[PDB]
């Protein structure tokens, strides 16, 4: 029996296993290599993963996500109180422990954050078991570097509820580092910056590694940048084109903007792997076709401040660490937004052309390293 | 040279390579682990793979997909309509009665054959691999459906050649998955031990294959294979789209069948609803402005979906029952059932497969990657330089094949050579008594056992150089008849005997007539592909240089105002700002659509000044570090 590595993510989770000299990331039964950290409750059943996420819009009060933000925290924690304002589900107080409150099978039910997370971990465990063909009982689970003892222990409890022996709780940027073999470089300290941008959330970590021993130097959380704002820049730009070319303003038209926005989200994604993208909206406004294009350079420029702002937590982390940028030996990119060329360019230009550890899928590198570490702890 | 395996799917293709420890999946330019099997055309260049798919919805009449399905396809084939209903582009008859695509490309009407079109895609995907490996790619193993015809295999092999690759083997796809199962599992039966019997079921975008195999350590034999080439994901998408076509006529008073673009939007949305229904029991269907101003908002339950495909599902157990009968097995003799292919994720299919074998389903392979990985392993077997752990496999040869020869002095003029239900590859040795030069041919012994409208004759040869010795009656010719590792029927050797001892006399010359292209035609198509490649590359490079120039303008402008500010005189800065402004305005004018050299020159003018200032900036940077240390 192999041990598995689980990235328990705030929005998505990922499981891998080290087998025949390599890490295999395991696809779920829908074929997806990550699984939403979502749990839905309905009149008849409980849904976990993709099924939970598929029905969220139609059952928003009973679909729980972001339990990671609550796990191991107190109800009176200003973070908990702050976060609540953004969730469509109910969070209650049970002796200063937060519980998510839901309608399940025609009844009101409350769940500890670690109960929701155990259901996600049970799912990842079952994914691993279907792929391996036998029971899985041993796991490394990852947490953020800023997690305190209580948050670490609650995550371990979620593991144990899910039927796992938790070999170790390890830091996410430590996991990303193990993925790239930065702990194989022998004696002598190397300073590693892990840059983890993806899914709104943003974490920069500086680790020091010496003889395979890890120490956290700094953590910087600028953890809301990345979504609507870049889209808004493209919408406003193109609204201005239609204004220019047709002498008409499309701003005060709900359906027309949503249609233009949709095209802008698609174009933005295309611009990560191509240097230009076409937009083609039939009868956009008042029966007029809008066919145009945008270059990657133009888009970067429209969003120049939004991109430049990713360096703020880098500079903050360097200050807390009391390091100069020339003292960072190694760079590791994790999270989906690090695929954006400008993110790579800004970072690389900031650190004067230092190489980037980036060849492992940035959504998978954390589960990757947890799997390597789980195999090491077994043998 | 690194071995390269290609799972060429109707919807998407997977790329695997043999290196380091073993076998890796190659990722494309968008970071995807599969690439859409799409070839599109524009005013300036081709749109291949991910870009083909990106441009698809706005360029439907010049986008060809279903590349696999039109290889070897007679234009007047009785089942042509089952293929063409899935095409959005114009199909036309070629000079050889096969099917091609007619397409607006580079300002002209172009006709391309299915072989040509497949070559364009193989070429793109070959470039993905060498971008990833940084190495030479000269050899491929292509996986194809077991229902591929002898002709189709030759055609896809020639497509590889037009793309500059040596098609080392054309392998049955589910056989390649079986090879990856055999090289990955570590506890297979070993000696006099009973083989492990594993059934494989692949259902993809277009095809349903069941193939049952015997496994021992280091080996597999395929026992039975059956296919439904008209059973896949696309048939589900289409049933959903037709359901909504009817619903929207009543509900919205719109007729998407009269509006190809509207219909295509529903079709695209229908695949996504289908996938939601593998996870959820109910799903909303929402499409905005499917026509001018009309937003549609409906739903579909899993139960409703299942009823929609009821006629198709009537065939659901056939490939299982047929593959078992060929194998001469009852369902209970199967040890494990492995599912692969994206369409096996539909719960009703899973239930039916499980029930047909009376077994739970196993999912111990990566379902998307198994075929590609086995193809890369098989390509490595053929490598003269990459030693690989040995694995032996035999595939099923479902039809009887005979060879015939000029009667001359022989009593018989034909014989069965490769029986129905034997294995391939296989070699048979014959000696014939011969009066002179002679013709030969390979054919199907019983044509009633083949698909409708299959020509009886497979291949034919002329053997020349036959010279009788003094005793001038006849001379024995030894022949080497081969069903090769791709299942292709050849003659590889013919020679005359005895020039006390019976030696060889003359090696004979063989002229082969197969479904494979002549050297002349092949080279003409290789040339066409090189021209289109050079044209695509020139456009991508000039597009790149123009983006790089634009980026440098914004970048150098911003720095001149910040970290470079202390490092330039007034005259240097305003001069550079003037040319930055002029270069930017040029990009809207003459430079909107210019040539590569000019984007490069415009860049070198700016950079030549920019670097003088950057140099001073960097020098003071090192000086601050000199004051440190
Ligand atoms: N979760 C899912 N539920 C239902 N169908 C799915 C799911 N995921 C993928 N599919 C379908 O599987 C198909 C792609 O599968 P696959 O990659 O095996 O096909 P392919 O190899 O390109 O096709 P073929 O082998 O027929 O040439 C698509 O039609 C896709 O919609
Ligand atoms: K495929
Ligand atoms: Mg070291
Ligand atoms: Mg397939
Ligand atoms: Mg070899």
């Amino acid at each position: 029996a192999a041990a598995i590595g689980i990235d328990l993510g705030t929005t998505y989770s990922c499981v891998g296993v080290f087998q025949h000299g390599k890490v295999e990331i395991i696809a779920n039964d829908q074929g997806n290599r990550t699984t939403p950290s979502y749990v839905a409750f309905t009149d008849t059943e409980r849904l976990i993963g993709d099924a939970a996420k598929n029905q969220v819009a139609l059952n928003p009060q009973n679909t729980v996500f972001d339990a990671k933000r609550l796990i191991g925290r107190k109800f009176g924690d200003p973070v908990v109180q702050s976060d609540m304002k953004h969730w469509p589900f109910q969070v209650i107080n049970d002796g200063d422990k937060p519980k998510v409150q839901v309608s399940y099978k025609g009844e009101t039910k409350a769940f500890y954050p670690e109960e929701i997370s155990s259901m996600v971990l049970t799912k990842m465990k079952e994914i691993a078991e279907a792929y391996l063909g036998y029971p899985v009982t041993n796991a490394v689970i990852t947490v953020p570097a800023y997690f305190n003892d209580s948050q670490r222990q609650a995550t371990k409890d979620a593991g144990v509820i899910a039927g796992l022996n938790v070999l170790r709780i390890i830091n996410e940027p430590t996991a990303a580092a193990i993925a790239y073999g930065l702990d194989r470089t022998g004696k002598g300290e190397r300073n590693v910056l892990i840059f983890d941008l993806g899914g709104g959330t943003f974490d920069v970590s500086i680790l020091t590694i010496d003889d395979g021993i890890f120490e956290v130097k700094a953590t910087a959380g600028d953890t809301h940048l990345g979504g609507e704002d870049f889209d808004n820049r493209l919408v406003n730009h193109f609204v201005e084109e239609f204004k220019r070319k047709h002498k008409k303003d499309i701003s005060q038209n709900k359906r027309a903007v949503r249609r233009l926005r949709t095209a802008c989200e698609r174009a933005k994604r295309t611009l990560s792997s191509s240097t230009q993208a076409s937009l083609e909206i039939d009868s956009l406004f008042e029966g007029i076709d809008f066919y145009t294009s945008i270059t990657r350079a133009r888009f970067e420029e429209l969003c120049s401040d939004l991109f430049r702002s990713t360096l703020e937590p880098v500079e903050k982390a360097l200050r807390d660490a009391k390091l100069d940028k020339a003292q960072i030996h190694d760079l590791v990119l994790v999270g989906g937004s690090t695929r954006i060329p400008k993110v790579q360019k800004l970072l690389q230009d900031f650190f004067n052309g230092r190489d980037l550890n980036k060849s492992i899928n940035p959504d998978e590198a954390v589960a990757y390293g947890a799997a390597v570490q789980a195999a090491i702890l077994m043998g | 040279s690194t071995p390269f395996g290609l799972d060429l799917g109707n919807n998407n293709s997977v790329l695997a390579v043999a290196r380091n420890r073993g076998i890796d999946i190659v990722v494309n330019e968008v970071s995807n682990r599969s690439t859409p099997s799409v070839v599109g055309f524009g005013p300036k260049n081709r749109y291949l793979g991910e870009t083909g798919k990106n441009k698809q919805t706005s360029n439907i009449k010049n986008t060809v997909a279903n590349l696999k399905r039109i290889i070897g396809l007679d234009y007047h084939h009785p089942d042509f309509e089952q293929e063409s209903k899935h095409f959005t582009s114009k199909l036309v008859e070629l000079d050889d009665k096969k099917t091609g695509a007619e397409v607006r490309f580079a300002g002209e009407k172009h006709v391309f054959s299915a072989t040509q079109l497949a070559a364009m895609f193989i070429d793109k995907v070959k470039d993905t691999v060498k971008q990833d490996t940084k190495a030479n790619i000269t050899d491929v193993c292509i996986a194809v459906p077991p229902w591929y015809t002898e002709e189709q295999r030759y055609n896809i092999a020639d497509a590889a050649r037009i793309a500059g690759l040596n098609p080392v083997r054309i392998v049955n796809d589910v056989t390649a998955a079986g090879v990856s199962y055999g090289i990955f599992k570590t506890d297979l039966p070993e000696g006099e031990e009973k083989p492990r019997i594993v059934a494989f079921v692949d259902i993809g975008h277009s095809s349903y294959t069941c193939s049952i195999m015997a496994f021992k350590k280091g080996q597999l034999k395929v026992l039975g294979t059956a296919c439904d080439k008209h059973f896949g994901g696309r048939d589900f998408d289409l049933a959903i789209t037709e359901h909504f076509a009817d619903e929207f006529k009543t509900k919205y008073k719109i007729d998407i069948r009269e509006n190809p673009k509207a219909y295509n939007r529903i079709l695209t949305a229908a695949e996504k609803l289908k996938k939601v229904l593998s996870a959820n029991t109910n799903a909303p269907f929402s499409v905005e402005s499917v026509m001018n101003d009309v937003d549609v908002s409906s739903q579909l339950s899993r139960e409703e979906l299942e009823e929609l495909v009821k006629p198709l599902l009537e065939r659901v157990t056939e490939p299982v029952t047929k593959a078992l009968a060929q194998a001469k097995l009852s369902a209970e003799e199967v040890d494990f059932v492995e599912i692969i292919g994206g369409t096996t994720r539909i719960p009703t299919l899973k239930q039916s497969i499980s029930e047909a074998f009376g077994k739970p389903l196993s999912t111990t392979l990566n379902q998307d990657e198994a075929i590609a990985k086995g193809a890369a392993f098989i390509c490595a077997i053929h490598s003269p330089t990459l030693r690989v752990r040995p694995f032996k496999f035999e595939d099923i040869h479902p039809y009887s094949v005979s060879y015939s020869w000029d009667k001359q002095v022989e009593d018989e003029d034909h014989m069965e050579v490769f029986p129905a239900g034997s294995s391939f590859p296989s070699t048979k040795l014959i000696t014939l008594n011969r009066t002179g030069d002679f013709s030969m041919a390979a054919s199907y012994t019983d044509i009633t056992q083949l698909p409708p409208n299959t020509p009886e004759q497979i291949a034919n040869w002329e053997i020349t150089g036959v010279q009788l010795p003094e005793g001038q009656d006849s001379v024995p010719v030894k022949l080497k008849l081969r069903c090769d590792p791709s299942g292709l029927h050849t003659i590889e050797e013919a020679y005359t005997i005895e020039d006390t001892k019976t030696v060889k006399k003359d090696d004979l010359t063989i002229v082969a007539h197969t479904f494979g292209l002549d050297a002349k035609k092949l080279n003409e198509l290789i040339e066409k592909e090189n021209e289109m490649l050079a044209q695509d590359k020139l456009v991508a490079e000039t597009e790149d240089r123009k983006n790089t120039l634009e980026e440098y303008i914004y970048t150098l402008r911003g720095k001149l105002e910040e970290e470079y500010a202390p490092f330039a005189s007034d005259a240097e800065k305003t001069k550079l700002q003037g040319m930055l402004n002029k270069a930017e305005e040029w990009l809207y004018d003459e430079g909107f659509d210019s040539i590569k050299a000019k984007y490069i020159a415009k860049y070198e003018e700016l950079a030549s000044l920019g670097n003088i200032i950057r140099g001073r900036y960097l020098a003071k940077e090192e000086e601050k570090k000199q004051a440190i240390r």
